[PDB]
């Protein structure tokens, strides 16, 4: 992903 | 003589060593004993959020201080537009609208991945899921009930405008044929779920505009504090709602007939919200909904925290598949009819061992009709268990058919089959399929086509005996896979997850229509898989111990379950049920002699109510934490005594030929850390209990002697008599169709927990002691300070306060002035009290400082009302006050410490009646903070203010  | 107001007893030092040594053996056992593991693996996802701005002021008021927003998942949404089935996202307190990140990400992907390919499933009624989540700016909902409120009413107009988004075609893509959604579905974490709850109650409620609810770790049975009073109104309103709706007879005399509600728990590892309070078996019946634990959840069984509930890869992934097993955008309201909800959400959020499970195979139409010859080859005799080592030693399909014993014998029998191989859905080509067999007649007896039934030819010979098939695929219970390389039910990291058992358990009742059970070894080459069948007898899996809690806490239990036992094996503790008590389970060496076990032992550790179960893969040494009977929770309702207290359920090779050991017994340091969540509230309010006795005491010796001794003086005094007594009266009031049962006192009238009154008791004096060296260490400090600024000077050189309450200061942000003027008079009294040193200047100081110390023990009640003040101060959101309420409940503390400042000590006390009167007073107040305290903290502040208003009369008689 791009974040968390 | 003067006492030094640091001077302490010997006495009242030792029992406050001990309080202060017991309150961090409580909170050093709670962080370190009898902890879960921590199995969540971490979701990341590509967040991104559309505000809703049309949704205005012109909708509702609140919409200046709250806004709504759209989850739009990179990579799936590339729009603005509604194309799915609405569900709404609550956060909990102080919680975030962009929480919903991981669960609204899943169910983005999942649809893209899987769903909107799947063309039986869109013609079946599923669609995406619109997750809107919802910006309460951080509120302290949870330590104020306007703020519930407010969100509540703010959420029913929210449902409203999301509703209206699917009449626009500007906004909404959806089929033309499909009816206008005339429901959302609510996912509420924490406070979060609580707010839905009340939802159903506001005035503004639009009727049949929620169904399901679905809460993750929610407060249901209790406020977590109760620290505001409109907390504790709205809860009782939500829990009196609940119990009378669903105590109707007649449906339509039901409001929340249609409705579901889901709660789940963290577990153990929520520190935030005790999993005790999520219970709502007192307010849901079972066709309505179901209190689950993570633990028991399949493919997930893992505890979790209050916020690792939402980011957990696996539950996310769990609870995504339940709710779009769940949607049907044929309907108006976008879900399946209440019944096939509750089936759904057994199958996905329970383990399949429940008494409310429901089996499919056994009345379902067959799927398959098998041919085998009559040789009876496949055949076998009765009382065999069913063994495969390995999967395709012969090269070809093979049928082993199990004959079912007849329902003749009294003893009740079940089938058991464990295999760690995937089984077959009806029409699929795999390694293995179990079904039930029953026998065709030879004669062309009139039936249907069954089109759907496939073939399966494996008789070769001229028996070719016809049996009508029916595939069990859709009861199979998924349970952990207990290798000897497996040391958790979960594996945090994906690559390292082992494949999961497959479990069949059927009653004989239930299957004896049938004539055989059918496990077809579909694989030809050999490989890896096990396969164990057996029929069993009650009385030699299930086993139980009736000991008494006495004998189990002083000797423990211990078992030597047989060789000859069966697969699975059940023991049962009737006496465990405590939520309070921890125990340590053993089980022994499994000696299997001459050959490695086909899985290594596996351990259900489970409770009929709530759904709790964890699971122990390789079972050998496991920590035994229960959520059974907790104090403050309204009483667990009536049951079967074949499903009380505690059972474990034990999964062995039976093959192995060697007996098993079962040890338990009990924890002492995790009982003592249980008691962190269940009493934590104690201490806002039962301290009070102890300071009211020594100002008592602290009267009583002024009324007659004339000299107002220490607070520690006072506690040596009060510990020899007063609080050693009125903690007998504690215990003999603990001792003498409600649901407010267990709220007063400890909670639990259980005279086994009576000891729970001297432990809080003495911890609280503990606290007591050190909050009073805390303030007596301020006072210097603070003197320190003053005398500092006049040497550095040296060397180097009313009543107006009424008019403000009325109009815009909230009482509670008086009486923090009032304490901190409280604290300077303090601090001139020492000052005095050290130049002058008179038995007049002690009095005086002694006097202001009990005072100070009793205005202290108050305060923590009243900050959590100022910080949601300042918060709405700076989103710019204004609350009036009513000016009756606010004014009487500060005006005796404005007085008394007005009075303070003057200087004048309390005057000396028909004069007995006066003098009596105090006594009363205090001794009232600490009954009442002792008994009110934990559910009525709120009632604390007014009548300390009424023993404030008493002393300002007392001042002003002399
Ligand atoms: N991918 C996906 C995922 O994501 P993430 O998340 O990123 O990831 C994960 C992570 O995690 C972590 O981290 C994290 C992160 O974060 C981020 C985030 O952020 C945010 O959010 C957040 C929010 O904001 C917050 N707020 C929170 O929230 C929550 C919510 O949510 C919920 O709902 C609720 O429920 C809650 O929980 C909340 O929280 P809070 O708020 O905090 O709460 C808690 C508390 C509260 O309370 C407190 C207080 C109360 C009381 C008080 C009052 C009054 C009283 C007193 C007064 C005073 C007195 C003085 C005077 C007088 C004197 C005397 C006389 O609560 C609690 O705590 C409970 C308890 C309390 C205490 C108690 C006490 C008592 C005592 C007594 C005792 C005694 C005893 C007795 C016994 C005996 C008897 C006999 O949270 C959340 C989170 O989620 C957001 O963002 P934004 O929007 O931006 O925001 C911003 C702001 N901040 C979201 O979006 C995000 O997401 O990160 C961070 C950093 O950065 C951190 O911090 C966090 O944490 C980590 O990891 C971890 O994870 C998990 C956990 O979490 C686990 O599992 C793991 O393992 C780890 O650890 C990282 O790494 C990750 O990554
Ligand atoms: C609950 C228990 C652990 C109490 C802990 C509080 C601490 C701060 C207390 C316990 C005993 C106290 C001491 C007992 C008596 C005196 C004599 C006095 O002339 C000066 C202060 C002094 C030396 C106290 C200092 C603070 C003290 C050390
Ligand atoms: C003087 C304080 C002692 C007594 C009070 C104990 C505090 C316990 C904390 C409970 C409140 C936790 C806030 C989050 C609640 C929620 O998210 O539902």
């Amino acid at each position: 992903g791009t974040t968390s | 003589p003067w006492r030094s107001p640091w001077a302490i007893s010997v006495f009242a030092f030792v029992t406050s060593l001990l309080g202060i040594g017991l309150l961090l053996a409580v909170i050093h056992s709670s962080v370190t004993r009898q902890i879960d593991p921590k199995g969540c693996r971490m979701s990341y996802m590509r967040p991104s959020y559309a505000k809703l701005s049309d949704f205005d002021t012109e909708h509702t008021r609140l919409a200046s201080k709250y806004s709504l927003y759209l989850y739009r998942e990179q990579g799936i949404d590339h729009d603005v537009k509604v194309r799915g089935v609405p569900v709404l996202f609550i956060p909990g307190n102080a919680g975030s609208y962009k929480q919903v990140r991981p669960i609204a990400a899943e169910a983005a992907n999942y649809f893209h991945d899987v769903l909107q390919h799947d063309e039986a499933a869109l013609r079946a009624g599923v669609r995406s899921l619109d997750f809107f989540t919802v910006d309460f700016n951080e509120d302290i909902t949870a330590f104020h009930g306007q703020t519930l409120l407010d969100q509540a009413e703010y959420l029913n107009e929210a449902i409203r405008y999301i509703l209206s988004l699917y009449l626009d075609p500007r906004v909404s893509e959806r089929d033309p044929d499909l009816p206008d959604p005339t429901s959302v579905i609510v996912l509420g974490h924490s406070m979060g779920g609580i707010v839905a709850r009340t939802m159903l109650i506001m005035p503004n409620y639009q009727h049949n505009s929620i169904n399901t609810i679905i809460t993750m770790s929610a407060p249901h049975a209790r406020p977590p504090v109760s620290f505001d009073g409109q907390i504790v109104q709205t809860y009782k309103d939500i829990n009196n709602y609940w119990r009378h709706a669903y105590s109707q007879k007649w449906a339509n005399d039901n409001p929340l007939w249609h409705v579901t509600l889901v709660s789940i728990a963290g577990g153990g590892l929520d520190t935030v919200v005790p999993s005790d309070y999520a219970s709502i078996e007192s307010l849901v019946p079972d066709t309505h909904g179901f209190t689950v634990f993570t633990s028991t959840i399949p493919n997930v069984w893992t505890s979790m925290d209050n916020q690792a509930i939402l980011w957990c890869d696996q539950f996310r992934k769990v609870i995504i598949r339940a709710l779009f097993d769940i949607v049907d955008v044929h309907r108006a309201s976008q879900t399946k009819p209440r019944a096939q909800r509750m089936r759904v959400f057994k199958k996905w959020f329970l383990s399949g061992m429940e008494t409310v499970a429901e089996k499919i195979a056994p009345t379902s139409d067959p799927t398959t009709l098998l041919i085998v010859d009559d040789k009876s080859d496949s055949i076998t005799a009765e009382g065999e268990r069913l063994v495969l080592r390995e999967l395709g030693t012969q090269g070809s399909v093979r049928a082993h058919l199990m004959p079912i014993p007849p329902p003749g014998s009294p003893e009740l029998k079940r089938f058991t089959l464990l295999t760690d191989t995937k089984l077959d859905k009806p029409g699929e080509n795999g390694k293995l399929e179990v079904m039930f067999c029953s026998v065709i007649p030879s004669q062309p007896n009139p039936t249907g086509p069954a089109i759907p039934s496939q073939l399966d030819l494996s008789k070769g010979n001229a028996g070719t005996t016809r049996l009508a098939c029916t595939n069990v695929a859709p009861d199979v219970i998924t349970l952990p896979a207990s290798t000897r390389f497996a040391r958790f039910p979960f594996s945090v990291r994906k690559e390292a997850e082992i494949p999961p058992f497959s479990y069949l358990e059927y009653v004989l009742d239930d299957i004896s229509e049938h004539q055989f059970v059918a496990v077809i070894e579909k694989a030809t080459i050999p490989t890896p898989g096990f396969v164990i069948a057996e029929f069993s007898d009650h009385s030699n899996s299930h086993h139980t111990r009736h000991i008494g809690l006495r004998n189990l806490l002083t000797f423990g239990i211990s078992l030597r379950l047989p060789s000859n036992r069966p697969m699975m094996s059940e023991v049962r503790i009737p006496s465990v049920k405590s939520s309070l008590l921890a125990y340590n389970l053993r089980i022994s060496a499994l000696e299997c002699s001459g050959r490695k076990d086909l899985f290594a032992p596996l351990v259900r550790q489970y409770l009929a109510e709530p759904y709790e179960s964890k699971y122990f893969v390789n079972a050998r040494q496991a920590a035994v934490s229960l959520h059974g009977v907790a104090p403050y929770v309204p009483p667990p309702m009536s049951r079967e005594p074949e499903a009380e207290g505690l059972a474990f359920q034990l999964w062995t090779d039976p093959t192995c030929n060697s007996s098993i050991q079962v040890d338990l017994t009990v924890d002492v340091m995790g009982s003592l850390g249980k008691l962190y969540m269940r009493y934590r509230t104690v201490f806002a309010a039962f301290p009070l209990f102890i300071v009211s006795l020594v100002l008592r005491k602290q009267f009583q010796v002024y009324d007659s002697t004339g000299s107002f001794i220490t607070f520690a003086e006072g506690l040596d005094l009060s510990l020899r008599q007063s609080i050693p007594v009125m903690l007998i009266v504690l215990a003999a009031l603990t001792l003498s169709t409600n649901f407010h049962q267990n709220d007063l006192l400890i909670g639990t009238q259980d005279p086994f927990f009576l000891f729970l009154i001297p432990l809080i008791g003495i911890i609280c004096v503990g606290v007591c002691t050190v909050v009073n060296y805390i303030a007596l260490s301020l006072t210097r400090l603070i003197s320190v300070v003053i005398s500092f600024i006049g040497f550095l000077t040296v060397r180097f050189g009313t009543a107006v306060l009424l008019f403000l309450v009325s109009t815009m200061i909230p009482y509670q942000l008086a009486y923090l002035v009032a304490c901190l003027v409280q604290l300077g008079t303090l601090v001139r009294a020492q000052r005095i009290s050290s130049e002058l040193r008179s038995p007049a200047n002690s009095n005086f100081h002694n006097y202001v400082h009990s005072i100070f110390i009793l205005m202290l023990w108050i305060l923590p009640i009243n900050l959590p009302t100022l910080v949601v003040w300042m918060h709405n101060l700076s989103v710019h959101w204004l609350t009036p006050f009513t000016s009756h309420h606010n004014v009487f409940s500060i005006m005796p503390f404005i007085l008394l410490v007005e009075t303070h400042t003057t200087g004048q000590m309390i005057p000396r006390t028909c004069c007995v009646l006066l003098r009596h009167i105090t006594s009363i007073l205090l001794l009232s107040l600490a009954l009442y903070a002792a008994v009110y305290g934990v559910s009525y903290a709120y009632t604390l502040h007014q009548f300390v203010n009424l023993f404030a208003f008493w002393l300002v009369m007392v001042h002003s008689t002399a």
